[PDB]
């Protein structure tokens, strides 16, 4: 994969306090500046969909359309022995439901709808086998972020950051408009706390779900980056309204260190 | 209040130590009185408050840039206004000063008017009038130069003085690093108070920094243990802050004494001490009032163009 | 001062503070309630050996109805009490439903004799879970009899706790004492296993403003005066902090409004008095305190003179000018004068003078006086040595 | 009253308190001594410059024009008697340069 | 370093005492600068050798 470097992405509100025109200093998990991040090829011949470790967070971003990435899979064993999180989605609302679902060794949908011959086809729908065991469930507020049609242009940046501590699985995200179809243009934008889950389970590995049959296939134009988080000290600049506007990593270079000091 | 805000148990526990609060209050009261003593000593040096005459016929000199302007609602001079522009929620109070800025301005104006109208006589006894040209001649004779020099270069000297005050005013208006001392004093005081307030968020080894939280969480033995730990920490912080204040007060008192001596020896007369009242040969000086401080304008005479000669004893 | 005589001057005394009027509590009024009605209105319970276990979360486990309900007759909590259950939270509660013999109420006690206890369902000896027993004979009794709940599980081999006779003639409403079926609700809770998510409801009180009161929003306690504010919080933001890291604005859980917090007024107190020789009349000063609010509640008073330094009582304001006698602050001094009383005025800086300056006039003295003055300077202070040990 | 072992806790508390009191007292004394030393230096300078000779500095040795001074002892300090000459009675005239 | 140099455990424990170390460092730095100012102002009085 191509090791692109994030310039200023991966900053989220660490708490729920209001501050105005204050340069607060915080010590929490963060994505370091200018850290190279993998650029996977979100293709179905060639099938790239491996299981990636979950180490104290994941900066997920993409530019898909019409909800190509249906959902995520989290767990530690993924063998029905431990309850795993499922965030499959479609049509009306989000259908979050965490249970010990029977995981197939190759549980992928992989369907060409409106790809070459402009037709919605679903060759198989065996993604589900049986819900042998279940112990919890929680559907959040019925919703669906802007993951609808965008063929007109990739004028979207669905930034996501996940994190799990003290039995709480938090999810931050937002809609960031983009203007250039080229690689991630430089810019600044803060992440808001979108949803919090008191699931109280264990996650060590996670797997993503992709819907982008083999007939006349060519490597598709889709990708998603996956960074990692480290404990670092940041300085955050609050504006009049209480929305952060800038930040400087205190463990990057001497001038940044002096700024922090 | 600061140590045990709204906690009867905490107050009872602090009763063991006891007189620490009284000692701290006594020390701070001493400092507070000393401040007013400093200001009084430095500024109040005139029995009567003189006032300048209506007509400013000072032999060609021009003091309009420093004398009070009645038109402004605040009776302060141009330079004083320039300087002024250039420069309770946790049991901490700030007491207002005894003398207000209006009184300070009145004192300074009285001093300046007495000077420009009577030389140095008013510093020794009753004020006596004397034309400004005569006063300049006396000063020149003082520094070792005959009078005819002044009586023949009056116009040139007046023009040079006016240009000098123009340049000083412009420099003050433009630059911003001239008031480093006063800015530093204010910043240091604010920083000390901020740190003292910030010290209340530390655990000091206790489980939590919220007294009510500890009380509602733990039972009555570890509860009082934690309370004792917090009391010790906060007491130490208070003592350190008080000691710092004492040292800073001593420094400021030394500076105030120096300023009072400068006022008495330069403004009220003429000094032969080298480099005391400005560089060169001293002639006179004018005071001005600034926030938490004073400012002087030393006037001096400096030779410019030299020659060569052959000498015999 | 620890003395019977006080010299002329101004002296410090006790501190002054305003007590809170009352207490106020606000919480996000509950709309999510667990389906206890359907839980305890089940038409028919499951098998005893297949007792259900429903984990309860994302819903308030209200218990007021239990207290309000008069149907329940026996209700014992051996680990907690209802009084402290209001401020006590349980991580999670499992609703376990089973059918047991009416006479087994005595044997259900944890750590009690009777092998039937562990033959049907063993209970840990330290089971402090509260047991609710309200008569439901008619509700859970059939005309013919409930023969499904066979109790022939008399296997000789004992069953270990969670290792992985037919004395019932029929449950009928005509059952005698000790044989009628009773509905059993098991209060099972644990600690240090998952974050607390189930708690009893907390009441709320009407909001108040412009009163020094004690408040508690979402566990945030303090004392202050609540007021409307124009601050624009973010949708996901709750509190507000200052540069000093002190709370200064909160959002009401019920009404999404931002309210400011300002500490209740306080300040020092001082006493102004001339020497005990001249008289004993005094006047008190309240440092930095609003003056026209304290007298609303020297009982007569009749002398209140607002000043920048704070409210002043006992002295009359005269608009003359004299030299400072007992300094107060902000260019105000007080002194004793005659009709003897204390007065407060504005200090005078000195007598006005105007020099008759001209441009051809000079004044010369005619003769002189020789004056003698003193000056006192400390030189040293007494020695002292101390033996530390 | 107590046995050897337990009494150590009480002894430690008392020792800590008394040690704090001593440290505070010593610090106060040090600062006071510094101030008094400054005053003593000023007094010595006044003695040297006024008693042993005439001073041209204004307001240093007395108010007005200085003539001469005398020292006098006192408990833990010294006292001066400055003698000064002060013009008294003024009469006005007309002047030219 | 002086208090418990080279011990992460004691570093973490000392983190709970506030800003004492910062205050001490500030004071010592102030004195250090003051020394140089003293020497400079006492000696460098003529800007021409
Ligand atoms: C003594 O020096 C003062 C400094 O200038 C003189 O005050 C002003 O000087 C100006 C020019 O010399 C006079 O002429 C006009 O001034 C007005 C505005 O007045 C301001 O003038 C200067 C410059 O703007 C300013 O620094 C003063 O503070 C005044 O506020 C302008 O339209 C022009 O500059 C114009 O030249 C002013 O009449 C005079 N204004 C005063 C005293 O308010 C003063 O004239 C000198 N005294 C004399 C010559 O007897
Ligand atoms: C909150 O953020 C804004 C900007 O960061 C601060 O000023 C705000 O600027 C916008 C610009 O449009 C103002 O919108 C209004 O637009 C209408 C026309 O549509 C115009 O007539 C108004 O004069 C105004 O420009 C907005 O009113 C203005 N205030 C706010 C709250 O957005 C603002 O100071 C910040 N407020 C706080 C509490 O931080
Ligand atoms: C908990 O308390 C909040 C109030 O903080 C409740 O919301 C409030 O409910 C009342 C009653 O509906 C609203 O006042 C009236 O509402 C009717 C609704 O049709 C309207 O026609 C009237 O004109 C009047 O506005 C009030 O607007 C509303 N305010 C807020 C901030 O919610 C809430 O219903 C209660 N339950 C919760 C929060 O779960
Ligand atoms: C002291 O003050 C004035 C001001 O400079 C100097 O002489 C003064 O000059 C004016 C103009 O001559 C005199 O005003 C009047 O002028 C009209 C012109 O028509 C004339 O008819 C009057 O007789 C009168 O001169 C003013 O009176 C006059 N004042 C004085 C005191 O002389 C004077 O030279 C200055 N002298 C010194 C030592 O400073
Ligand atoms: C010489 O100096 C004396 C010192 O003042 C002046 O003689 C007369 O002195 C008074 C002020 O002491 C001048 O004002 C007169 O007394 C007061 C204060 O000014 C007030 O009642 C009036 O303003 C009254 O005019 C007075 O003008 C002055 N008499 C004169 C000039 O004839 C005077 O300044 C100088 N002239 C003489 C002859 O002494
Ligand atoms: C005053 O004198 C020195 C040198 O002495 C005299 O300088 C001339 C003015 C004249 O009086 C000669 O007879 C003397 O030599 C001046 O400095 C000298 O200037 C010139 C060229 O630089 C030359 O004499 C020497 O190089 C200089 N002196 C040295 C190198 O020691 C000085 O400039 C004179 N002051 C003024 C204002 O002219
Ligand atoms: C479940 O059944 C009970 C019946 O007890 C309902 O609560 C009330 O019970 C008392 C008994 O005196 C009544 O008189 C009320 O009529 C009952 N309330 C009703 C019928 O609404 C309880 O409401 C039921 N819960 C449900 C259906 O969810
Ligand atoms: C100025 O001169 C007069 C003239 O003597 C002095 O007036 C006398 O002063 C003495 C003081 O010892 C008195 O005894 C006389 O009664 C005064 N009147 C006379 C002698 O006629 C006056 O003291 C001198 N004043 C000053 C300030 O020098
Ligand atoms: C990330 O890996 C690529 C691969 O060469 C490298 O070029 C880049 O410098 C790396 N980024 C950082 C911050 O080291
Ligand atoms: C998503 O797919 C399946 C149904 O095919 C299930 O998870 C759920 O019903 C669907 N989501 C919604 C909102 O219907
Ligand atoms: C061609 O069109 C048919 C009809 O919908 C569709 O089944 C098939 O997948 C299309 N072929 C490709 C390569 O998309
Ligand atoms: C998963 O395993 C068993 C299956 O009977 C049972 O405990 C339940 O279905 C699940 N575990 C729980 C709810 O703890
Ligand atoms: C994984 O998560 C569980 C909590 O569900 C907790 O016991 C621990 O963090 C991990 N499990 C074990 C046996 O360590
Ligand atoms: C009263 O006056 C004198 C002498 O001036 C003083 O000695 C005495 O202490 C005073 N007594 C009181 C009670 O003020
Ligand atoms: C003094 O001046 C007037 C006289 O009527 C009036 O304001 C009042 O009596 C006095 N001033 C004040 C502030 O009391």
């Amino acid at each position: 994969p191509a090791y692109t470097n994030s310039f200023t992405r991966g900053v989220y509100y660490p708490d729920k306090v209001f501050r105005s025109s204050v340069l607060h200093s915080t010590q929490d998990l963060f994505l370091p500046f200018f850290s190279n991040v993998t650029w996977f090829h979100a293709i179905h011949k060639r099938f790239d969909n491996p299981v990636l470790p979950f180490n104290d967070g994941v900066y997920f971003a993409s530019t898909e359309k019409s909800n190509i990435i249906r959902g995520w899979i989290f767990g530690t064993t993924l063998d029905s022995k431990t309850q795993s999180l499922l965030i499959v989605n479609n049509a009306t609302n989000v259908v979050i439901k965490v249970c010990e679902f029977q995981f197939c060794n190759d549980p992928f949908l992989g369907v060409y709808y409106h790809k070459n011959n402009k037709s919605w086809m679903e060759s198989e729908f065996r993604v589900y086998s049986s819900a042998n065991n279940c112990t919890f469930e929680y559907v959040s507020q019925p919703f669906l972020m802007d993951l609808e049609g965008k063929q007109g242009n990739f004028k979207n940046l669905r930034e996501f950051v996940f994190k799990n501590i003290d039995g709480y699985f938090k999810i931050y995200s937002k809609h960031t408009p983009i203007n250039l179809v080229r690689d991630l243009p430089q810019g600044f934008s803060a992440l808001e706390p979108l949803v919090d889950l008191p699931i109280g389970i264990n996650i060590t590995r996670f797997q993503t779900l992709l819907a982008l049959s083999s007939s006349g296939w060519t490597a598709g134009a889709a990708a998603y980056y996956v960074g990692y988080l480290q404990p670092r000290t940041f300085l955050l600049k609050y504006n009049e309204n209480g929305t952060i506007t800038d930040a400087v990593d205190c463990a990057l270079d001497p001038l940044s260190e002096t700024k922090c000091t | 209040m600061y140590i045990c805000g709204d906690s009867t148990e905490c107050s009872n526990l602090l009763l063991q130590y006891g007189s620490f609060c009284t000692q701290l209050n006594r020390a701070l009261t001493g400092i507070a009185v000393e401040q007013d003593k400093n200001t009084q000593e430095v500024f109040a040096q005139v029995k009567q408050i003189y006032k300048t005459p209506p007509i400013k016929d000072f032999g060609g000199f021009n003091f309009s840039q420093i004398l009070p302007d009645p038109s402004k609602p605040s009776k302060r001079s141009f330079i004083e206004d320039l300087l002024f522009n250039k420069v309770k929620f946790n049991g901490l109070t700030v007491l207002p000063p005894l003398l207000t800025d209006e009184m300070i301005a009145q004192y300074t104006s009285a001093l300046l008017a007495g000077t420009i109208t009577s030389g140095w006589t008013f510093g020794a006894g009753a004020a006596l009038q004397i034309p400004f040209a005569m006063q300049m001649a006396y000063r020149f004779n003082g520094i070792g130069v005959t009078q005819n020099v002044l009586y023949e270069n009056q116009k040139l000297i007046a023009n040079q003085f006016n240009s000098a005050i123009g340049k000083i005013q412009d420099s003050l208006s433009s630059t911003a690093s001239a008031l480093g001392k006063l800015q530093d004093v204010v910043n240091q005081n604010a920083q000390a108070l901020n740190t003292l307030v910030k010290q209340l968020s530390s655990n000091f080894g206790a489980i939590s920094s919220v007294l009510n939280d500890i009380l509602s969480r733990l039972d009555p033995p570890e509860a009082e243990v934690q309370i004792d730990r917090l009391i010790t920490g906060r007491l130490q912080s208070l003592q350190t802050y008080v000691t710092q204040q004492l040292i800073r007060a001593a420094e400021i008192r030394a500076s105030a004494n120096l300023a009072a001596t400068k006022m008495s020896e330069c403004v009220l007369g003429q000094s032969k001490r080298v480099d005391f009242c400005g560089k060169g040969y001293h002639l006179m000086s004018f005071p001005q009032s600034a926030p938490h401080g004073v400012v002087f304008l030393h006037v001096t005479y400096v030779p410019a163009q030299e020659k060569n000669f052959t000498t015999a004893p | 001062l620890k003395s019977f005589t006080v010299e002329k001057g101004i002296y410090q005394t006790s501190n002054f503070r305003v007590q809170p009027t009352e207490s106020i509590v606000r919480f996000p009024n509950i709309t999510n309630l667990c389906p206890f009605g359907e839980v305890f209105n089940a038409t028919r319970f499951a098998s005893v050996y297949a007792w259900n276990r429903k984990r309860i979360s994302n819903c308030v486990a209200d218990y007021s109805v239990l207290y309000n309900s008069a149907s329940f007759s026996t209700f014992k909590c051996y680990g907690v009490s209802p009084t402290k259950l209001n401020d006590l939270c349980f991580t999670n509660v499992y609703a376990d439903s089973f059918v047991i013999r009416g006479d087994e109420v005595r044997q259900i006690a944890p750590g009690q004799t009777g092998k039937i206890a562990d033959y049907n369902y063993k209970l840990p000896d330290d089971f402090t879970g509260c047991v609710i027993a309200w008569n439901s004979n008619n509700l859970d009794s059939k005309v013919g009899g409930n023969y499904n709940y066979l109790y022939r599980l008399f296997r000789k081999s004992n069953l270990k706790p969670f290792e992985r006779p037919l004395q019932s003639y029929g449950f009928q409403p005509t059952n005698g004492v000790g044989y009628q079926p009773y509905r059993v609700v098991v209060l099972s809770f644990e600690l240090l296993h998952a974050p607390a998510t189930v708690c009893g409801p907390k009441k709320s009180t009407n909001l108040v403003k412009n009163k020094c009161v004690n408040f508690n929003f979402n566990g945030l306690t303090g004392t202050g005066v609540l007021t409307e504010s124009n601050k624009k919080f973010l949708p996901f933001q709750q509190f507000g902090r200052d540069i000093a890291d002190t709370t200064d604005a909160v959002r009401d859980p019920q009404t999404l409004e931002i309210l400011d917090i300002t500490p209740c007024s306080f300040g020092g107190v001082s006493v102004i008095t001339p020497g005990t020789n001249t008289s004993n009349q005094v006047a008190v000063l309240y440092q930095g305190v609003n003056c026209t609010e304290v007298p609303v509640a020297y009982s007569t008073g009749s002398n209140v003179f607002q000043t920048r330094a704070g409210c002043l009582i006992g002295a009359e304001h005269v608009n003359n000018s004299y030299e400072c006698d007992i300094p107060i602050g902000a260019g105000i001094c007080a002194s004793y004068q005659t009709s003897q009383s204390i007065i407060a005025y504005t200090m005078s800086l000195g007598a006005e003078n105007s020099v008759a300056y001209s441009n051809n006039s000079i004044a010369i003295p005619t003769n002189f006086t020789i004056s003698v003055t003193t000056e006192i300077l400390p030189v040293s202070m007494t020695k002292t040595s101390v033996d530390c040990t």
